[PDB]
């Protein structure tokens, strides 16, 4: 028989102010800043929280299969965090689209 | 319900000697939101409660910087170093995570005094009682410590856990002494027919009888 | 200023059903945010929690009661309330209102910041009754005391409470009177003056009462042997 109410003022709880548009504005750097961002926050307490980087990568980066290069990266090859920003690096230079910053 | 845990229940010193209790929560108290909502709480002589740390360790408005208190999840402890007479007084822990939000049972934080022996003193019924249709007979047991004076009315025809009644006077405000009101009270019934009642002593000046009686053939 | 105030009939009767107000002065109701919770303490107890309202009437009952109890406010009347049902002995109990603080935006800093003073309730079938003042003396056997120790005793007295001085200002080496304790459904209490044989066993006397609701103080002096 229990759980007694109460109150927070943190604004809604946990979350960042980040995302952007397009990897185009995007330093590796700050793509680095981004997906490890999942290293913390997703092993957290809500999966209501993580949808909003789920959803931007998903978005912003597009193929090969989103979220499928957050989680089932690839055997031989960089497992967390760098390879995604390497092998993300391929595909929009052989389908057209430009890349990231300075 | 849901059950604190003090100690001590009682814990007297004299002025400027450091103090300390004690309370762990049953079952954790650490709150979903993530924050540990204990308080400890306060009852100065003759009125109210009196708030003094919260979420633990954090001390409320105009609370010294003497009244600290840390602790974590069951364990959580509170120190005065510095025991003066706007401290002593009931002090209760508590808990705020889950319904109901349940006080400790209260610790008497409380002035000390070196030990005394009781001076008892006994009444006969009055004139205006053997009329009523009652006869009370009251030893007054004054100034003592510590506490632990026991007296038991066996009367020696049937021991009477009936009109077995006794009162106490919280701690004197001049020399910190004790005191008991024991009080057997009867009809002219047993005023008369039975013989050898008894009004029972104890204490730790000296392990060694007070017992009174009954009078009664003069 | 921010004071708070309970208040209350103070002398019920059993299986009916009381009201408990809680009222504030300089702050307000509306902008506050806090909660209101009723705490209750027992002649000669320890602390219980009944009840919690927050800022947006919301309503927080203790399961082991909850049935009886009812809690509720307003903040044009700036005050909190609590209706308990089939009121019962159990009850009889001095009744505080505490709201439920906070450091300001930071709100799950709460704590209760400030208690009221507290409003006493009885809950007794046991029409006003005034005391019977009894004056007790020495005794004919076990006599030879060092000292003078004398005794009153206040027997009868529904509701609590009385008060009792001494007399006329005469040697007051001492005075020690006690809780009232009850019995046969009625308050007895008990009161001693003490000496070491100065003044007594000769001297003038007075035991002072006044029991309010029935009132009256034409007293009783000591009569020995």
């Amino acid at each position: 028989d229990a759980e007694f109410r109460h109150d927070s003022g943190y604004e809604v709880h946990h979350q960042k102010s980040e995302l952007k548009n397009s990897i185009s504005d995007y330093t590796e750097a700050e793509f680095v800043q981004l997906l490890k961002e999942i290293e913390k926050e997703n092993v957290a307490a809500t999966d209501d929280v993580l949808d909003v980087l789920l959803e931007h990568f998903v978005k912003i980066t597009e193929h090969p299969d989103g979220t499928d290069l957050i989680y089932y990266p690839s055997d031989n090859r960089d497992d967390s965090p760098e390879g995604i920003v390497k092998e993300i690096k391929e595909w929009r230079a052989a389908n057209g689209k430009p890349g990231f910053k300075q | 319900d849901i059950v604190m845990t003090q100690t001590p229940l009682s814990l007297p010193v004299s002025l400027g000697d450091q103090a300390s209790i004690s309370c762990r929560s049953s079952q954790t108290i650490l709150h979903s939101n993530g924050n540990t909502y204990l308080e400890w709480y306060l009852q100065k002589p003759g009125q109210s409660p009196n708030l003094l740390i919260y979420k633990v360790s954090k001390r409320f408005s105009g609370v010294p910087d003497r009244f600290s208190g840390s602790g974590s999840g069951t364990d959580f402890t509170l120190k005065i170093s510095r025991v003066e007479a706007e401290d002593l007084g009931v002090y209760y822990c508590f808990q705020g995570s889950r319904v109901p939000l349940t006080f400790g049972a209260g610790t008497k934080l409380e002035l000390k005094r070196a030990d005394a022996a009781p001076t008892v003193s006994i009444f006969p019924p009055s004139s205006e009682q053997l009329t009523s249709g009652g006869a009370s007979v009251v030893c007054f047991l004054n100034n003592f410590y510590p506490k632990d004076i026991n007296v038991k009315w066996k009367i020696d025809g049937s021991e009477r856990q009936n009109g077995v009644l006794n009162s106490w006077t919280d701690q004197d405000s001049k020399d910190s002494t004790y005191s008991m009101s024991s009080t057997l009270t009867l009809t002219k019934d047993e005023y008369e027919r039975h013989n050898s009642y008894t009004c029972e002593a104890t204490h730790k000046t000296s392990t060694s009888p007070i017992v009174k009686s009954f009078n009664r053939n003069e | 200023q921010v004071t708070l105030k309970e208040s209350g009939p103070g002398i019920l009767q059993p299986s009916q059903t009381l009201s408990l107000t809680c009222s504030f002065s300089g702050f307000s109701l509306r902008t506050s945010r806090v909660g209101v919770s009723w705490i209750r303490q027992p002649s000669g107890k320890g602390l219980e929690w009944l009840a919690h309202i927050y800022w947006d009437d919301d309503k927080r009952y203790n399961p082991s009661l909850e049935s009886r109890l009812t809690i509720s406010k307003d903040t044009s009347r700036n005050q909190v309330f609590l209706k308990i049902t089939s009121v019962d002995t159990a009850d009889t109990a001095t009744y505080y209102c505490a709201r439920r603080g906070f450091y300001g935006r930071k709100y799950e800093v709460n704590h209760f910041d400030y208690w009221g003073q507290g409003t006493t309730l009885t809950v007794s079938s046991a029409k006003t009754t005034a005391p019977s003042v009894y004056p007790l003396a020495p005794v004919c056997g076990d006599t030879t005391g060092s000292s003078v120790t004398l005794g009153c005793l206040v027997k009868g007295y529904f509701p609590e409470p009385v008060t009792l001085t001494w007399n006329s200002g005469s040697l007051s080496s001492g005075v020690h009177t006690f809780p009232a304790v009850l019995q046969s459904d009625l308050y007895t209490l008990s009161s001693s003056v003490t000496v070491t044989s100065s003044t007594w066993p000769s001297e003038s006397i007075t035991c002072n009462v006044a029991h309010p609701a029935s009132s009256t103080k034409v007293d009783k002096k000591i009569v020995p042997r």
